[PDB]
């Protein structure tokens, strides 16, 4: 049923890319305050969640508009197909 | 009463009542909105859904009432009677667009035309049209083409509105988490906590009061 | 009732073993909060009961319930008994459910040791992981004599009524 | 029995009954802050809703009967019979002042007079200006606005109050914490140990006592 | 034939049937101490609402069924006569006190005399109450002023009762932290260890067999 | 009855089977990043999230078909067993 | 009358285990990503109800259930 | 829709200042006291979490009067939003 399989691999691949970069970035700046923690030989607990908060709110700053697009490309679809048959 | 068919139309009409209120009427709104609110302060039991709604049902009355009155006060009149058919139905119809007028101001034109061309068979039901021509459709629609419109159109006006009210407690919760997590108290749940901040910005919001007070104000208005 | 709340207690206990913690929900028939597996072990159960003509059981007990004791002689359940019951109830499903807990146990302390030589190692996580496998393997061993367990030992009979009611009148 | 019209009017109202009570009684505040204190102690079976709603329904009607017996010796009174619509209808109205003037004492000022001046006659400018005396406007506002500031205003109060009572409980809920993470315990979750220790603090405060017993002097006046 | 008054007490008494139960009658009590156990232990859904339900109703009806078994002997009684209303009213009053002696020994005196003062005194004009010397007042004070005073005695009493079983269960706690810290082996959650030990003590021991004992022994001699 | 037995064996048998491959995946990918932080020392928490998420659903993919050919096949199977008495 | 509640009872059951099989699948494999916080059922409705279309459920038993009482 | 985007964009704006302040508060704290072990040096786990617990709590017992402030303001400026 090639629509139900459309419709089902791009739930899960959009899943996978809308849900990836605020990860990789809360990732990145994660490996970067712990090093710098080794080089200084300095330790707390707070400043990696301190930056990575800052961090992930620009990241939605900045992509929400596409998240928009996207989602309603995909709701607007997924109707048209669902009442395709007439 | 004078006509025994008048008598077996009004009976009927009183026993449609509750169906037309729940279905062509501001309460539709208002019963959504109430519970929303008690949702987003996070609230299981209280107060009572039959609280609620009749709080909505008593604001609703005051903005319906004035169509009511005026079309008993219209149809109370004996002071014609009629040669004909034709006469009599254009009688009885005249006395309704009172309400049509109400459920044409806030549907939307383009379902009550579609609906129109539905109920007619015609030209196998939809066709295409290369020129665009109105026809003060206003007074031509059928009131049971305006009826589903009016309550679509109303539904998804109630869904904006809870939107809105959403945000503000939303950002409550997320910021008691942030600074557990700044204490480092990562164990405890938030919602011992965000709970009693929500309940005292509600009240001091007054948002029962501001929420009535600007429902009413969307259809009349008032010093 | 009493061999269908043994086989829905086991399952509880699983699940919650395993994590799966906000899987259940209350069940509007009897206001009972249902989890995954107990479930699935709860109909398994009534299956296999009906298969083996309990029903023909369940209505010899009421009968006798009328021979045995009266509604004109006040008949009326025995106390003492009553008072042990819950805690029959109780002891039974832990019996029952032990061996799958044991190695749930094993498994976790055992992994914890492990953490000892990779201190970053989130031995925590990696047990969520694998507990619902293991599960799920071991009670597939042991399932063929659930079969038995509860169809004969476990199912309430006729000779019984004698302790647990008597007339007063 | 009597004049066929007052029956039915009987009738009506006690059909009606459960949802005045439910809307335009003391029974909403008492029956919120019940629910709202199980919820800061943390249960969520215990006690049931049908206790605390039987207890809530008995403690109002203390408050109320007082009101319903003089209404009732009122109209079980041979007095007079009356000669005109207007002898008939303000002899109707003055019974129920007791009941407006217990309404007048909880709902606002403001409110109640907005939903006045939303009952009049619409008009095609904005409606003609009025102030009236004391005697209608202090004393004499309708019942059909009175009620819905009236429910309003008591849902306000009771979340009001149910602010209060978290508090003493979050007290513990940090403190209990902040001792735990001293003594380094930090993976052991402390609602293990909160939660029987607000038990003890209820009990020893012996908060049923009090609210049982401040609720009803707020309407009550007791020597 | 009968009496037809006799008869719309009878259904009436049976529809309130299992309100009376769940506001007056020891099920408050043995229905809650068992909910709370069950959380102390940890374990939610074992044993089943059900089972524990169940129990709960089956222990309450060997306290309450004699008494109104008793009700019932003393009005099928056919050697009684009476004269007027005041004569017929203090014989039917006088078959309640079997119930009103069990209300007064488990509640509250002060309470009780609270309420029983809050039925009049917005009637009243003074403040002396000697005006009634005690011997019949204190005897007769109202069902409806003994049951609230009753019900929030019972709940009360619950609490007292929980608060001295949750304790061994936080110390068990406690223990298995301090020994995971002691063994360094600390990234492990302790709940998944203590819950295993907690039921397996408390089967092992019959908690709930000397809780049922403990609670009857209350209010029967199980002899 | 033994097909009732023999129905409900298979039940767990599947669940087994099926869930198998994710929770293998994401065992050895714990593992592996968790072995990474000890041999260079760096204290991230997220970067085991982020890499088995991928891990997880790149295999969802690979064998969404016999997921499918599996289920039907049983469920055929049942509902025979249960109708089919003669 | 109880002859056929345990024949309907009986049927009953083997519908459920397909259904069964896709909960617990679905719980496991968010347990193993560590999403403790999401309820299954929200994900696991939907696999039901195309696992039952593309059966094709209705027609298999209702001819079933009618070949059972006619040769 | 800019009204809509704007009350969107707000609440994120909203979250990150009024979460801001107190991470800052503990995040300094915390690194005080850590460098003030390097030296004298004892080394102990549990000072961090008992000094910035009153860092914090010092902080909201001054600050708090202005949160309920920002809140109420934004509050008010969405419900009008809605209902206009
Ligand atoms: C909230 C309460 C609203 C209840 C709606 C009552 C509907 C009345 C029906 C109607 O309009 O025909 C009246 C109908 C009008 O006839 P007309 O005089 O010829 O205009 O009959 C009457 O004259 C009025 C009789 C109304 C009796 C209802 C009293 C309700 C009391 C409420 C509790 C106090
Ligand atoms: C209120 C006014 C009181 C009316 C009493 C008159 C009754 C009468 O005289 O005719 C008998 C008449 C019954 O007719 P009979 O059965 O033929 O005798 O009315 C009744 O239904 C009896 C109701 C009164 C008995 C009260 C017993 C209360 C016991 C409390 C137990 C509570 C927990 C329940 C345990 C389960
Ligand atoms: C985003 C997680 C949930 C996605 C569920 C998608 C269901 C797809 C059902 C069909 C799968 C089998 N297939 C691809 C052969 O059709
Ligand atoms: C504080 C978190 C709030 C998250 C939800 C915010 C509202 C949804 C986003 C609305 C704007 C969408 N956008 C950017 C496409 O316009
Ligand atoms: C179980 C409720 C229905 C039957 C009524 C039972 C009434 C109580 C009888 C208790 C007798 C106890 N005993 C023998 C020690 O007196
Ligand atoms: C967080 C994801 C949980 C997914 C659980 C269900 C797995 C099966 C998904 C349907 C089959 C695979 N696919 C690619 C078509 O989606
Ligand atoms: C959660 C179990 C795994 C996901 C697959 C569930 C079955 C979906 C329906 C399969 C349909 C197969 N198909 C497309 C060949 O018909
Ligand atoms: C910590 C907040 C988590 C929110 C998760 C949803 C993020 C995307 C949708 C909200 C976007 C808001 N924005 C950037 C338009 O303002
Ligand atoms: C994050 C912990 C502190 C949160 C404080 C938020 C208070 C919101 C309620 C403001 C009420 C202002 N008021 C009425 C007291 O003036």
């Amino acid at each position: 049923m090639d629509d139900l399989v459309f419709a089902g691999n791009k739930a899960l691949y959009l899943v996978l890319i809308l849900s990836g970069w605020p990860t990789i970035v809360a990732t990145i700046i994660g490996l970067l305050v712990g090093l710098f923690q080794t080089v200084t030989q300095l330790q707390e607990q707070t400043l990696p969640f301190g930056i990575k908060l800052l961090g992930v709110c620009l990241c939605l700053f900045l992509l929400s508009g596409w998240y928009g697009e996207v989602l309603l490309s995909y709701g607007r679809q997924v109707i048209f197909l669902a009442l395709a048959k007439g | 009463m004078g006509n025994d068919i008048s008598l077996i139309a009004l009976l009927a009409f009183s026993t449609l009542l509750p169906f037309i209120i729940a279905s062509g009427t501001c309460f539709v709104k208002f019963s959504i909105v109430f519970v929303m609110v008690r949702n987003a302060l996070g609230l299981q039991q209280i107060p009572s859904n039959m609280t609620l709604n009749g709080v909505a049902l008593l604001l609703s009355m005051f903005v319906m009432w004035p169509i009511m009155h005026d079309a008993y006060v219209y149809f109370e009149d004996e002071d014609v009677t009629f040669n004909d058919i034709s006469s009599l139905s254009k009688h009885v119809d005249e006395g309704l667009d009172g309400y049509r007028d109400y459920l044409i101001k806030y549907s939307d034109r383009e379902l009550v035309q579609f609906f129109e061309n539905a109920q007619l068979k015609r030209q196998y039901g939809e066709e295409t049209e290369t020129v665009k021509r109105d026809k003060d459709e206003i007074e031509k629609p059928s009131i049971f083409a305006l009826l589903p419109a009016y309550a679509l159109s109303e539904i998804k006006s109630a869904f904006k509105i809870g939107f809105y009210l959403y945000l503000p407690f939303v950002v409550v919760d997320l910021v008691v988490s942030s600074v557990l997590l700044a204490l480092g108290m990562m164990m405890m749940s938030p919602v011992t906590i965000s709970t009693p901040i929500k309940l005292v910005l509600f009240v001091a919001l007054d948002g029962w009061t501001l929420l009535s007070k600007g429902l009413i104000l969307q259809y009349m208005d008032i010093a | 009732s009493w061999p269908f709340w043994v086989m829905h207690a086991l399952g509880c206990i699983i699940d919650n073993q395993r994590g799966a913690t906000l899987s259940s929900s209350i069940d509007p028939a009897n206001g009972i909060d249902t989890s995954e597996m107990a479930n699935f072990l709860n109909m398994f159960a009534a299956v296999v009961y009906l298969q083996n003509g309990g029903l023909v059981t369940m209505v010899d007990v009421l009968n006798k319930s009328y021979q045995l004791c009266d509604p004109m002689n006040e008949c009326t359940p025995s106390l003492p008994p009553l008072l042990t019951f819950i805690n029959q109830v109780a002891q039974n499903a832990l019996v029952l459910a032990s061996p799958v807990v044991l190695v749930l146990l094993l498994s976790e302390v055992f992994l914890g040791l492990l953490s000892r030589f990779a201190p970053q190692m989130n031995a925590f996580a990696i047990s969520l992981t694998v507990k619902s496998g293991i599960a799920v393997l071991i009670m597939l061993l042991y399932f063929s004599p659930v079969l038995p367990d509860n169809v004969l030992r476990l199912s309430f009979q006729a000779t019984g009524l004698s302790s647990w009611f008597y007339e007063r009148g």
